[PDB]
């Protein structure tokens, strides 16, 4: 009942990134325990307003996982990230999307 | 047939303190969600038009009420017994129960429980089996719960008599979505450099359904054993995403290709060719 597990965070696009073409940004957060968690998608460091997410699930080892996603249109200069807060983290963890 | 072969419900019950607990629940075919639980109403959310399988509205409503009473009573009893079981808050209990169709046609049922992210109990042969990770607490729990007349019998009926017919009914009822074929798209990119003088190449495969898929880095007809398969990741709307990487020396990237096979492609593989010197995307 006592060891907690910190979230793994993976950020990826639904389709290959083409600047100016609409796409979907995914953040998959997994391997964590306990279940309470805060997940935001960022554009240029700012929180994106309309993000969808899956209902809570867990893997066979009892670690929880969630998918957060939103429409986005990649550009050459804009940045996107996934920001996660969890009891195992003293500060929010930010993982940036990187098409390369 | 392709697609999921199992059905299960899950429970996550989070006990903040002695007077506040909340439960989330849902129903699943493998990793595809088909039922939600609405705590506002104590009823289920049917995510697909076929989510009730071949069950009548009346039987579905009886099962929803079983779950509603169980969810409330589970929290009530855990909170009443938490002192005797020397529980420290906060803590979190998980459960999964369901059944699955195997090769040869047998349907096997299962029920597993966890406390603090560790196995606590399972049901084997309609009996409560404490897990070693659960210690004496799990032994104490199993001896207490089996004395609950009705609970033992209701769990037996649900696992061994209700679930198998529900599973077959819903696999049939949902076959238009569960056995559909969705073609992947694929593309190449750089990966993080593994170190001095080396490159990582990435073959991305996205949007395929069902989940089985084959991806390999190739030199002509020679499969590269160094190919590293990532973990399969979800997309929204029931498709999957996968990265296959290869770490190579700088001067050995030329000549590489990525080949993708999938059930939806009817034998017409996708082949992508890596080109060096920044010529990789017209
Ligand atoms: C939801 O669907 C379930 C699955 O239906 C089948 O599969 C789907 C995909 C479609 O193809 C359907 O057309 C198809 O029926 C239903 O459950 C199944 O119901 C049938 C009855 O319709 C039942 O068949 C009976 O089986 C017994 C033997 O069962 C024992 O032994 C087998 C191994 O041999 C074992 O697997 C079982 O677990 C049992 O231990 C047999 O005695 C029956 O024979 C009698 O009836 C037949 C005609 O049906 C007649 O010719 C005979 O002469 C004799 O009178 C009959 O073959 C399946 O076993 C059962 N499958 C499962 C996994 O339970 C489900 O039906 C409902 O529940 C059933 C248990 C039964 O009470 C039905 O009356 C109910 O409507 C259906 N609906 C719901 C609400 O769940
Ligand atoms: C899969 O599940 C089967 C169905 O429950 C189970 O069979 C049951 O096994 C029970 C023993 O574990 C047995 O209980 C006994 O019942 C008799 C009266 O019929 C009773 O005298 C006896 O009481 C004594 O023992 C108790 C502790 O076991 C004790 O508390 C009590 O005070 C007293 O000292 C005992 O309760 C059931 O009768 C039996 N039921 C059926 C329908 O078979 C399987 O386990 C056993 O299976 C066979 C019986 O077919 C036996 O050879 C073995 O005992 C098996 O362990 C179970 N399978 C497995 C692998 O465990
Ligand atoms: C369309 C989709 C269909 C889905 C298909 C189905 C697939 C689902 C597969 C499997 C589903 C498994 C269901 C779990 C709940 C069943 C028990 C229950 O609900 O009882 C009642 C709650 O009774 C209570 O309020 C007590 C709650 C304390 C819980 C203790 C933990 C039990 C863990 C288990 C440890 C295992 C121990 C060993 C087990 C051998 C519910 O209310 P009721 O029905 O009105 O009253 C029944 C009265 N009775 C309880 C006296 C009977
Ligand atoms: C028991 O825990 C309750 C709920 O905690 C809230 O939800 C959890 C999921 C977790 O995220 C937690 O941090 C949340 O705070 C407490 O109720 C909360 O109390 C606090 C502050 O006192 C208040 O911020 C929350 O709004 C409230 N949650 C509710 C009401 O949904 C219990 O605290 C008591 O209830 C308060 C309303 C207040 O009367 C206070 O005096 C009580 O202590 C927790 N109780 C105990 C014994 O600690
Ligand atoms: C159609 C509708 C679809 C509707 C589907 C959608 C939602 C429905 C899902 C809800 C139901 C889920 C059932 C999940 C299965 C199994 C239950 C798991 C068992 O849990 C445990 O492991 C118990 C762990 C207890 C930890 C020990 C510490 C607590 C000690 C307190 C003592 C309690 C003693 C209680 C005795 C009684
Ligand atoms: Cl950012
Ligand atoms: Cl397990
Ligand atoms: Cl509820
Ligand atoms: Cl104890
Ligand atoms: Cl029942
Ligand atoms: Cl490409
Ligand atoms: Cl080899
Ligand atoms: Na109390």
């Amino acid at each position: 009942p006592k060891i907690q597990r910190t979230p793994k965070i993976q950020v990826y696009s639904r389709h290959p990134a083409e600047n100016g073409k609409s796409n979907f940004l995914n953040c998959y957060v997994s391997g964590f325990h306990p279940s309470d968690i805060e997940v935001d998608l960022l554009k240029n460091g700012e929180r994106i307003e309309k993000v969808e997410h899956s209902d809570l699930s867990f893997s066979k080892d009892w670690s929880f996982y969630l998918l957060y996603y939103t429409e986005f249109t990649p550009t050459e200069k804009d940045e996107y990230a996934c920001r996660v807060n969890h009891v195992t983290l003293s500060q929010p963890k930010i993982v940036k999307w990187d098409r390369d | 047939f392709q697609g999921p072969t199992s059905f299960h419900v899950i429970q996550t019950s989070s006990f903040t303190n002695s007077t506040w607990a909340q439960t989330q629940g849902s129903g699943w075919l493998d990793d595809l969600q088909i039922h939600g639980w609405d705590s506002d109403s104590g009823t289920a959310i049917f995510l697909k038009p076929w989510s009730k399988g071949n069950f009548s509205d009346k039987e579905v409503a009886e099962l929803e009420e079983i779950f509603r009473v169980y969810i409330f009573g589970f929290a009530r009893e855990v909170q009443d017994f938490a002192g005797d079981f020397q529980m420290k808050y906060p803590f979190e209990i998980q459960g999964i129960a369901g059944c699955e169709l195997h090769s040869g046609g047998a349907i096997v049922s299962f029920l597993r429980g966890a406390l603090g992210g560790l196995d606590f109990l399972s049901v084997k042969n309609a009996s409560c089996v404490p897990s070693p990770e659960g210690g004496s607490r799990a032994q104490k729990f199993c001896a207490l719960i089996i004395q609950y007349q009705g609970i033992m019998e209701t769990v037996r009926i649900l696992l061994y008599e209700t679930c198998p017919r529900y599973l077959l009914g819903v696999l049939n009822a949902g076959k238009a979505d569960l056995q559909r074929q969705v073609k992947p798209e694929a593309w190449l990119s750089s990966g993080p450099s593994p170190g001095p003088g080396r490159l990582q190449l990435v073959c991305h495969v996205s949007g395929f359904y069902p989940k089985p898929v084959w991806v390999m880095w190739m030199r002509g007809e020679q499969e590269q054993q160094g190919t590293q398969l990532g973990d399969i990741l979800p997309n929204a709307n029931w498709t999957w995403y996968l990265r296959a990487t290869l770490d190579v020396a700088d001067g050995e990237a030329a000549g590489l290709s990525c080949r993708v096979k999938h059930s939806s492609l009817e034998g017409q593989d996708i082949i992508l060719y890596w080109r060096g010197s920044g010529l990789n995307d017209i």
